[PDB]
C-alpha cells in the first residue's frame, strides 16, 4: 500500500508538470497559429 | 444640334482636372507597415510586468 501511494504521488506530480508544459505549449501554439495567419494575410497584400 | 457643340464645350469646361490626383498608394503601404510595426510593439509591450 505504501509503494502504491508513493507511485500515485509521483505519477500525480509528473501529470501536473506535464499539464503545465502542455498548457504552455498550447498557448505558444495558439500564438503561432494567429501569427502565421496574420503573416499569410500580410504577404497576400505586402508584395514588393 | 449645332448649339449642342457649345453645350458640350461648356460641360467639358465644367469638368474638373483629374491630373491633380496624388497616387499615394505608396503612402498607403507605408501606413500599413507602420500599423504592423505598432501592433508588433504593442504585442511586445502587452506584458507590462
Amino acid at each position: 500500500n505504501q509503494q502504491l501511494s508513493q507511485r500515485l504521488i509521483t505519477a500525480t506530480e509528473n501529470g501536473n508538470q506535464l499539464m503545465q508544459q502542455n498548457i504552455k505549449v498550447k498557448n505558444w501554439l495558439e500564438r503561432a497559429l494567429q501569427s502565421e495567419r496574420n503573416i499569410k494575410e500580410q504577404i497576400a497584400v505586402l508584395k514588393g | 444640334s449645332l448649339l449642342l457643340s457649345r453645350i458640350l464645350y461648356q460641360q467639358q469646361q465644367t469638368l474638373p482636372s483629374a491630373d491633380e490626383l496624388e497616387n499615394m498608394t505608396n503612402r498607403i503601404a507605408d501606413l500599413r507597415l507602420e500599423q504592423f510595426e505598432v501592433n508588433q510593439q504593442r504585442d511586445a509591450l502587452f506584458q507590462s510586468d
